[PDB]
């Protein structure tokens, strides 16, 4: 007639683990920034973003 | 003049053993939304058991 199963409850597996690998507060936190007609440019990959 | 007693095997098969299935199981198991959408196809799976 039916079939017999329990449903979870929860949804949680191990931990989080970014630590945020590249250094935001070297290019937020410094003290000479560029101006409006030379802007540095900066590309930033292979990292994580918090 | 003479004769001889021999004994000859015969294997017949009589049955497997006895499977059953539960379609909403077997297809997606523990989707809420699959199991809403299987309900659609009519008497599939009664059919099936
Ligand atoms: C019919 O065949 C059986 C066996 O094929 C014969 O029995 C054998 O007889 C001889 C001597 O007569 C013995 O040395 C064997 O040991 C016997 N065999 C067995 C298995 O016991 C029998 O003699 C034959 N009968 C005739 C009339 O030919
Ligand atoms: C980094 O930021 C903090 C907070 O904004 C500030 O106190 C500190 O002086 C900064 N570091 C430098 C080298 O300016």
């Amino acid at each position: 007639t039916s079939n017999f199963r329990v449903q979870p409850t929860e949804s949680i597996v191990r931990f989080p683990n970014i630590t945020n690998l590249c250094p935001f507060d070297e290019v937020f936190n410094a003290t000479r920034f560029a101006s409006v007609y030379a802007w540095n440019r900066k590309r930033i990959s292979n990292c994580v973003a918090d | 003049t003479n004769f001889t007693i021999s004994v000859t095997t015969e294997i017949l098969p009589v049955s497997m053993t006895k499977t059953s299935v539960d379609c909403t199981m077997y297809i997606c198991g523990d989707s809420t939304e699959c199991s809403n959408l299987l309900l659609q196809y009519g008497s599939f799976c009664t059919q099936l058991k």
